């Protein structure tokens, strides 16, 4: 039921460990519309993510400034 | 052009994020605002832990804390589930398995509330090691790039 009229995604995050090494986080995802209406059901593809974490130098609370850049890809035009 | 929901993302959209979390009994809340620009595939958020000190590293929450703002260029517009579900929106659920540590489970509703795109989330984490990389805060404050593979 959690991907009904929807999608699923799978991916692996690489978190860098202080002083070397990588902590892996394996993600499994399901999306389903909140409404009951028609939606676009895509062919297989991927979202290319890039992210940058910063701090507001004027902010004293525990916080994160997050930038993400995200572009869909992996479906070609024409034949294959 | 392809869905009506797509129309909602042709300019800069304001965003609100609200998260309630509980990891190994360590409860916290995060609240955020900023904006998204699907034309460029870009979003920016400032996210504050409103309960004081975040008990997990900020990087571990990045994926939890808006794939409707992905740039879907050209023919990709025919495959853009996220925007077509708007403005009523969608539920996004995950399990996130940290290798050799605990896991997060999340449920978020991503929808328009007036002219603001809202991401309202709950998170529960269990089985974390008290001095593993998460609860022991041994992750660098940075992030790398990744591909999120979508299938229907």
């Amino acid at each position: 039921d959690k991907q009904k009229n929807g999608i699923k995604a799978n991916f692996k995050i690489r978190h860098n460990i202080e002083d070397g090494g990588v902590q892996l986080a394996d993600h499994y995802q399901q999306n389903t519309p909140i409404g009951d209406g028609p939606v676009l059901l895509p062919d297989n593809h991927y979202l290319s993510y890039q992210s940058a974490l910063s701090k507001d130098p004027n902010e004293k609370r525990d916080h994160m400034v997050l930038l993400e850049f995200v572009t869909a890809a992996g479906i070609t035009l024409g034949m294959d | 052009m392809v869905s009506k929901g797509e129309e909602l993302f042709t300019g800069v959209v304001p965003i609100l994020v609200e998260l309630d979390g509980d990891v190994n009994g360590h409860k916290f809340s995060v609240s955020g605002e900023g904006e998204g620009d699907a034309t460029y595939g870009k979003l920016t958020l400032k996210l504050i832990c409103t309960t004081g000190k975040l008990p997990v590293p900020w990087p571990t929450l990045v994926t939890t804390l808006l794939q409707c703002f992905a740039r879907y260029p050209d023919h990709m517009k025919q495959h853009d589930f996220f925007k077509s579900a708007m403005p009523e929106g969608y539920v996004q659920e995950r399990t996130i398995f940290f290798k050799d540590d605990g896991n997060y489970k999340t449920r978020a509703e991503v929808k328009f509330e007036g002219d603001t795109l809202v991401n309202r989330i709950e998170l529960k984490g269990i089985d974390f090691k008290e001095d593993g990389n998460i609860l022991g805060h041994k992750l660098e404050y940075n992030y790398n790039s990744h591909n999120v593979y979508i299938t229907a």
